[PDB]
Parts: structure tokens; sequence; C-alpha cells
RNA sequence: UAGCUAGUAGGUGGGGUAACGGCUCACCUAGGCGACGAUCCCUAGCUGGUCUGAGAGGAUGACCAGCCACACUGGAACUGA
RNA sequence: CCCGCAGAAGAAGCACCGGCUAACUCCGUGCCAGCAGCCGCGGUAAUACGGAGGGUGCAAGCGUUAAUCGGAAUUACUGGGCGUAAAGCGCACGCAGGCGGUUUGUUAAGUCAGAUGUGAAAUCCCCGGGCUCAACCUGGGAACUGCAUCUGAUACUGGCAA
């Protein structure tokens, strides 16, 4: 149950006396399938080098989120830089419909039946990220009682 | 200019909280009270207190659980500019159940959980989770 | 912003100009050939693009593109025109339906024959 | 005069009438006062094919209404009671 | 009775040609906010008595004049 | 309507057996499956997600011999019908007579099993149903018409029908050449090598 | 487009209509409408609904049904329930 | 609708294959001829022009044009913005309008509740039934999220009083 996938790979340029020196960037997401999901970025002069240098970053940099069986408990909003993301429980019929790119984090995460959309910029590095913090801020479908009950 | 007292509460809380502040005061009113109630009752603050006669003065004790505060989000919903009224079948339910929505009905200031039970509707004062 | 504001002056939806006054939403319109030109294109490109100005059945006198390779089309030719700009010829916003009215189809075309109105050559 | 008659909402070569109370002058399949039955002339032996709310009908009839040659025929065919 | 409205006078100054205001409050069908939607009515009062600024009760009758379909029923308060 | 072209070509591009030459031989070869659906068939298609999403539904489709029109509508239907879109898709897709015909072994290939339908040589609960997409349902009973019964094809058909895994939700005879659709094939029946929720994603955006 | 309005707004009486009614008339009052948009200009048959959209909305009003209006153009009445 | 008869016999085409986007090679051409929904292809190895072989997608249709909504949270009520990107009137005063601290009483218009009537049928949706299936036809519900009358409730808003 390793379960990983990269979301976006891209090229960038540096520009020096001698010209444009190019490179690449991968942005990836790994999840166990039962909460616990992390993304990693990492860049390198060639593609494989970067996509791998990324996968690792994600293995560290890994949060965990209080599911509720196949789904989220309540609806949640996330918002990093220019991405404002929104995802919703959805009493699954099938579910897992969402903006492929946050479909990534969502499936490795283990949620099985949500609807999502991304507003603002669909800049990957900030959606996958906005959603992570999204799922992250989410809270204990019970241990709000922790907060309260008292 | 102090044209919405309830937002001034919702916010004196909200801020004081984010400022890990224990206490919090303000001018009181029947309406302020009835809400402090639901906030205590439903357990988002320790307990309230009104000290004075001429110029009454609501006082609230903030709860903090872990490092965090207990009130993750306090937001007005109705307001002077644009008032809200849901019936019974159209009363909102915050955070899918978790947390709650204050609402004033003809039979006093209750929660959504309550007003649904009470079978009636009112003005949805604010949301709290 | 304010609810008063929106109440006073509601939100209005930008109405869309067309890009093809083929008058009233028409699939295509008939016209007669005022001039049969061939002008050259814009910045990056360079060529001798065949076109024609057409008085349309509905008055409008517009320039349209003549697609394909080669064409017998001259002054007084009765043609049919459809929507379709040609970014290269700024101000050309319509295409001529090859193979319509008095417009020939492109000669010897075997690929994509239905555009460039060419009939299925005898197998 | 108001009349009970067969409005015809079938389908080419597979007719299916809606029996209806209405203003006699209105269009066959047009403005009516109430529906009071239906008559499937294809129905077939299977089951249903002529449900007919006898209680309203013969209340209108008394109320003043009149009946089609081909409606009264459905009634002394439905029998009435059994 | 069969229904009735109230509202302040607004104009007495004409021979039984009494005209009454009727403010309401209504949700704006689009932006929620509640706003005042007034209604003026030409109501009949015989022997002219309802006075400018008098709140008054009103019922809907047959057409008296072209314009008039309402008569008063009672008065309520004066000297505003 | 029907595909009609070179059958194996399909499997080769789809990358798996589809049983369109279903007959005699097995585990292809005697064909060339895989390494050249065309002139550049060898080359590896590092294909996009859209690519894989497309080819799954394309695969399921080349399987039952169904065109885009009908297929899209099966999907539509599935989605409507309560409970998991992706499964119902398959349910519907199996409820096809022509399929139930081939499944009960009355035809070598799904096609043949279809030509059989088209040729009023099949009968649900008694009467002839010559239309391939006729939806078969629990307790239904399909039988070859005496007229052309035990004729060339169908013999061998019912023959290597046992060579196959042999279904479960149904019950062949091979004497009376009739068979009874016992129950709507469960998910767990069939498949493994078909991944619905892709062809769901495909038709979901 | 910021003002509009003399049967105009109301009253009294005669007339009138199948009927209430400035419907009409005579006389009296000076009223009536309007920034919650009158007047003027532009466009338009309205609806059930239709297409779209997760929704809220947007767009639309063939085919079917309901209402209205028109019948070569303007005007009129006669017959008749 | 049923039965016999003959022979696979009478019955496949259209768009695409540079990226977005499923599908690649050769030959011609050489900023020409031409392509182009958008980016942009064409000056000698063009998967982007034209032909070919191959492939992908559709299929009695296939493409092109036109047209509405969608994606467009790009008029943002739901659901947006105004220091430097579009966007705070040069400044003030103030009528209308909007909004308005706090307490009690009353009012009950807003608001809330219930009841009742109404919201034509068709349509849409749910479960059925009928045409070989289907489209189609059809029984019955559900839904018409609305409106109106009456009776209630009085926290909040509005009125009134102090
Ligand atoms: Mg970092
Ligand atoms: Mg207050
Ligand atoms: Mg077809
Ligand atoms: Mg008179
Ligand atoms: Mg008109
Ligand atoms: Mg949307
Ligand atoms: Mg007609
Ligand atoms: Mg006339
Ligand atoms: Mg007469
Ligand atoms: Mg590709
Ligand atoms: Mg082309
Ligand atoms: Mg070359
Ligand atoms: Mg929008
Ligand atoms: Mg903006
Ligand atoms: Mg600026
Ligand atoms: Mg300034
Ligand atoms: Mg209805
Ligand atoms: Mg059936
Ligand atoms: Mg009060």
């Amino acid at each position: 149950e390793l379960q990983e996938k990269l979301i976006a790979v891209n090229r960038v340029s540096k520009t020096v006396k001698g010209g444009r020196i190019f490179s690449f960037t991968a942005l990836t997401v790994v999840g166990d399938g039962n909460g616990r999901v992390g993304f990693g970025y990492g860049k390198a002069r060639e593609v494989p080098a970067a996509i791998q240098k990324a996968m690792e970053k994600a293995r560290r940099n890994m949060i965990n989120v209080a599911l509720n069986n196949g789904t989220l408990q309540h609806p949640v909003k996330g918002v990093h830089t220019g991405s404002r993301v929104f995802m919703q429980p959805a009493s699954e019929g099938t579910g897992i419909i969402a903006g492929g790119a946050m479909r990534a984090v969502l499936e490795v995460a283990g949620v099985h039946n949500v609807l999502a959309k991304a507003y603002g910029s669909t800049n990957p590095i900030n959606v996958v990220r906005a959603t992570i913090d999204g799922l992250e801020n989410m809270n204990s479908p019970e241990m709000v009682a922790a907060k309260r009950g008292k | 200019s102090m044209q919405d007292p309830i937002a001034d509460m919702l916010t004196r809380i909200r801020n004081g909280q984010a400022a890990n502040k224990a206490a919090v005061t303000m001018p009181s009113s029947k309406l302020k009270v009835a809400i402090a109630n639901v906030l205590k009752e439903e357990g988002f603050i320790e307990d309230f207190k009104v000290e004075g006669d001429t110029k009454p003065e609501l006082e609230l004790t903030l709860k903090y659980f872990q490092g965090k505060a207990v009130v993750e989000s306090i937001q007005r919903v109705s307001r002077p500019g644009l008032r809200i009224y849901k019936r019974k079948d159209e009363l909102p339910k915050v955070m899918a159940g978790l947390g709650i929505a204050v609402v004033s009905t003809s039979k006093g200031v209750m929660t959504d959980r309550a007003a649904r039970q009470a079978g009636l509707g009112g003005e949805i004062i604010c949301y709290v989770a | 912003a304010t609810v008063n504001q929106l109440v006073r002056k509601p939100r209005a939806r930008k109405v869309a100009k067309s890009n093809v006054p083929a008058l009233e939403a028409c699939p295509q319109k008939r016209g007669v050939c005022t001039r049969v030109y061939t002008t050259t294109p814009k910045k990056p490109n360079s060529a001798l693009r065949k076109v024609c100005r057409v008085r349309l059945t509905n008055g409008f006198e517009v320039t349209s593109y003549i697609g394909g390779e080669g064409h017998n089309l001259q002054e007084h030719s009765v043609i049919l025109i459809r929507g379709g700009r040609v970014k290269d010829l700024p101000g050309v916003r319509y295409h001529t339906v090859r193979g319509a009215l008095d417009c020939s189809g492109v000669k010897d075309r075997k690929q994509a024959r239905s555009k460039y109105g060419v009939k299925r050559p005898k197998a | 005069m108001v009349t009970i008659r067969l409005a015809r909402h079938g389908a080419k070569k597979r007719p299916f009438y809606q029996v209806v109370v209405a203003d006699s002058r209105n269009a066959r399949n047009g403005r009516f006062i109430e529906r009071v039955g239906f008559f499937n002339p294809i129905a077939s032996e299977k089951e249903e094919g002529t449900r007919l709310d006898l209680d309203r009908i013969a209340h209108w009839v008394g109320q003043g209404a009149t009946i089609s040659d081909r409606v009264a025929a459905l009634i002394k065919e439905v029998n009435k009671a059994a | 009775k069969i229904r009735t409205l109230q509202g302040r006078v607004v104009s007495d100054k004409m021979e039984k040609s009494i005209v009454v205001a009727i403010e309401r409050f209504v949700k704006h069908p689009i932006y929620g906010k509640f706003i005042k939607r007034t209604t003026k009515l030409h109501v009949h009062d015989e022997n002219n008595e309802c006075g400018i600024g008098d709140v008054v009760e009103i019922r809907e009758c047959r057409p008296l004049s072209k314009t008039k379909s309402w008569t008063l029923v009672r008065v309520v308060e004066k000297a505003v | 309507a029907r595909y009609l072209g070179p059958k194996l070509k399909l499997s080769r591009r789809e990358g798996t057996d589809l049983f369109l030459k279903s007959g005699v031989r097995a585990i292809d070869t005697k064909c060339k499956i895989e390494q050249a659906p065309g002139q550049h068939g060898a080359r590896k298609p590092r294909l996009s997600d859209y690519g894989v999403q497309l080819r799954e539904k394309q695969k399921v489709r080349r399987i039952y011999g169904v065109l885009e029109r009908q297929f899209r509508n099966y999907y539509k239907e599935a989605a409507r019908l309560k409970g998991n879109t992706g499964e119902n898709l398959l349910a519907l897709l199996e409820g096809r007579l022509d399929n139930v015909v081939y499944r009960m072994g009355f035809g070598a290939t799904r096609a043949e099993a279809r030509q059989l339908v088209s040729h009023k040589a099949i009968m649900v609960n008694g009467r002839v149903v010559n239309i391939a997409s006729y939806q078969v349902s629990p307790n239904d009973v399909v039988s070859i018409r005496e007229k052309a019964k035990k004729q060339s094809r169908v013999k061998a058909a019912l023959e290597l029908a046992e060579q196959r895994e042999k279904p479960t939700w149904l019950e062949v005879d091979a004497g009376k050449m009739e068979g009874t659709f016992k129950r709507k094939p469960e998910r767990s029946d069939l498949s493994a090598d078909i991944n619905e929720h892709l062809i769901v994603e495909l038709y979901s955006k």
C-alpha cells in the first residue's frame, strides 16, 4: 500500500552569461490509504532526478487527516496563495469526482467519495497544498467533544 | 456606528481567543446574555457573568482545549444590513452537525439542534464551530 | 458590494457582440463577389492569400477567405460564406464555402475532401 | 352543454383514450373540467384497460352532463357493479 | 369580516376622495434584504372625517368610482 | 451499426484478448497480439491519463461489440439506476441478450451469438427476440428455436462453452438448448481485467 | 426621458349598461399620478413550461396545453344566448 | 405479425493523428503553395502545407458554420474585487434613503408555527404496466420549493409609550 503519483512536471529557466540553463520540477503526492498524506516538490537539472527527488520530500513532509470511513466528516475549504479549494463529504454514490490534481491527493489520502472543485488559479503547487492544509484543518468527528463535552 | 452589538461580541470573542486571552468584557443586554448562555450551555466558553446595575457588563470566560482555542470560528450570519430568516425545515446545520448555529425563535434564543426539535424557525443569529 | 447597492443597481451581465455579423445568427449567407483579391498576411507570416469582398444577400459588404489551393472565382461570382476568421488577414472574418453556388471545389484533393467541397473520386 | 367524451392521446396506430368531462365545444384533446377514466382499446386480455370512475361520471350526468356514443358503450360493457 | 387592511391616511383633502398608504416589508427576491413596498389606495369615506395622518382600517368593496374599490371601516388615532 | 472490420486488430491495440475469434484456438499467437497494432505498433505509448481512461472504456466496448451511441446510453442508465454507476454499467452490459446467448455458449464469439439473435433463432420465455440489445432479466429463459437447432455452429459453440470458466448466474442445458438467467451477475462474477471507475471518470467530466 | 394629468381626481343628480363604474352628461369640489421611477422613448404576446446548470442561476417561450390578441389596412356597427 | 423461397447475395462513409487531444511515418513543396478552435506550423530531413501507407475517433452518419447555457467565482445572492494589477468622487457639509446603544410595557406588520384551500392537465422525477427491445405509449405516486384565508406563538425586526 505504498501508493504514490506525481501531479505535474514542469520546466524552468535560469539564464546566465552563456544562455538559458534549463531544469525541471516535479510535484508529487504519496498516501497510505488511511489518512496520512504528504506532498513533495523538489527540482533537478533532469526529469527523473527531480520526480524522484520529489517523491522523497513527500515521504517526509507528511500530514495525517481524521477521516470518517470512506469520506470526510463535514465540508471543508482550503486556500493557499492563489488557490481556493472546496471539497465536500457527498454520501457516496460513486464519488471521487474532483479536479484531477487534487483527485491525486484525495485518493492516496483514502477519501473514496467526495466532490471537489478548485477556484482561483489551478496552479498545482498551490491546490495540492491548499487541499492538504484543507484536509489538515479538518477536525475529529468526535473530538470536537474533546473541545466541548466539557 | 455601534450598530451591530452582536458582531462586536462574536468578534470580541474571536479576537480575544486568537490572542489566547482568558477573559473578555463588553456592555451587556438581554440579547447578549441569551447567547452567552447557548455558548456556555453548548460549551464553547467556561461561563459568563454580568457585573453592574446602571451600566451592565457581560463577562465571558474563554475555553482553551489543547494549545488551540475551543472556538474555531465565530461568524455573524444575520445582521442589520441584511437580515436572515429560515423556517424550520430550512434551518442550517453547521459543520455537518459538529458545531452549531445560534437562532432566535418566538420561544427564545436556541441552537439549530434545539429549534429543529422545537419544530419551529427563527432568525439565524450566527454560526459557531 | 453593499446589498443596498446591488438592490439599487442590480448586477448586469455583459452582453456578447458576435464575431460574425453573418447577420441574424445564420449558418451561412449568399453574396456576390465585389472584388477577388489576394493580399498578404500579418507579422510572422508571408504569402499571397486569396480572398474576396462579397456583397451579402442582406446588404453587408464583407471580405471572406477562399480556402484550398486554386479557384475559379471572379467578379460577379455567386458564393456562399460561413463564419471563420483568418488570423493572418486581420479583418477577414469569414470563409467561403468551396463547392457551393458558383464556387468550385479544390481540384484533386483526396484528404479532408468534405471541407474544400470535393466529391468522392471514382474508386 | 357539458359532455363526457374520449380525448385521444394514443400514438400513431396505438390509440389510448383519456375519457373526460368538458365543455362540448372545446377541442377533442383540449381544455377539460376533469378526467374521469381512460380506455385502452389495445389493452388486451392481460389485465387493465378501461378504468372508469363511475361515481363522478354519473354525478356529472345527473349534474347535467351528457355522454358519447362510445362512452356509454364502455359502461354497459363494464357492466357497472360486477 | 372578510379581510381588511390598515395604513396612514396621506390625503384627506378631497370630497370623500380619501387616499390611504400601506407600507409593507418584503424580502428582495434576489438579495435577501427586506425593503419597504408601499401601496396607495383610493378609499371611500362618506361624511369626510378621516384626517391626514390618521391610521385607519379599510375593507374592499365593489367599484364606487373608477379608482375606488375600498371603503373605510374604522379610524385609529389622530393629531398624529 | 456493427463494427464489422478486422477483429484481432482490436485486441492488439487494446492489449489483451477480447474473444472476437473466440473460436477454436486459445491464448492467441496465431495472430501476433501486442507488438504491432500498426506500422508503429511496437513503440511504447507513454500515454496520458486521458489515454488510459479512453482505452479502458474502448476495451469494454470492443468486448460487447457496442458503438458509442448505445454505450454512452448504457452509462447514462447505470448512473440513473440506484447504487454504484460503474457496476450497473456492467450489469446492464451483461443483461444484453446477444451476450447472454454467447455466455450460455450457443455461440462461439459474441458476434456469432449475436448473428444468432438477428436471425430469429432464439427465444426468450417462448417468443422470438431477434434484437441484440434485448435486456434479459432474472428467471428469463432463452432457447434455440427448433428451426435450426443442433446445427453446425451451435454444436461446437455449446462445446467449447465448457472449455470456458462456465458462468454461474445462469443454467445451460445443451439438450433442449435452453438456459435460465438465474440472477443479475454480481460484481464479483466476471472481470478483474476491466476497471469501471475509469470509464466512469471518462464519462463523468 | 423628471415631471405627468380637464373627464383629468373626487362629489351630487339624469342617462346609461346584463351588471359595478367618469361608462356618459350637467353642475360642484381641486383634485389624481410621480424618484418604491410617473410621463416619454425602445423592445415584447403572457403561461404551464423548454434548454442548460451540482445548485443558485442563465437563456428561452417551435412542436403539446391554457389565457390573450389579430383575420388584407383603418373604421363601424347589424344579427344573435 | 406469422410461413416458405433464393443467394453473403442488394447495403460504408466522414473527421482527425504538432501541443491542448485518442492516433507517425515516408514523399512532394521550400516564408511558396498552403494550415490554423487557441498556441502557432511553412526558407531542404515539415509527425502542423499537399499526396501516400499506416493509425486514432465516429459510424448511416461525419464534419463545418450558426445558436443558448456550461466550464466563467469572467456581474461573485449563493460566490469576487478597488495601496503598487481594472477600481475610493480632490475635499467637506448635508436632504432623501439605509442603518442605529440600552430598559420595561404594549403592538403583531415583518419573522415563526399550524390548519385549510389553491397551485389545470401534460412535462420532469420514483415504482410499475404496454409495443420483439428501444425510442414511444401508459396506471399510480412523488414534486409543483408558490400563493391566499384563519388561528396561534412574540425571541429578533418594524410601530407605539415611557
Ligand atoms: Mg520547501
Ligand atoms: Mg438591538
Ligand atoms: Mg443509430
Ligand atoms: Mg350616477
Ligand atoms: Mg411584436
Ligand atoms: Mg457551476
Ligand atoms: Mg400547429
Ligand atoms: Mg375591423
Ligand atoms: Mg343584441
Ligand atoms: Mg497523443
Ligand atoms: Mg487539417
Ligand atoms: Mg520533407
Ligand atoms: Mg456565472
Ligand atoms: Mg476579481
Ligand atoms: Mg491603478
Ligand atoms: Mg481620497
Ligand atoms: Mg401539474
Ligand atoms: Mg418492456
Ligand atoms: Mg420591539
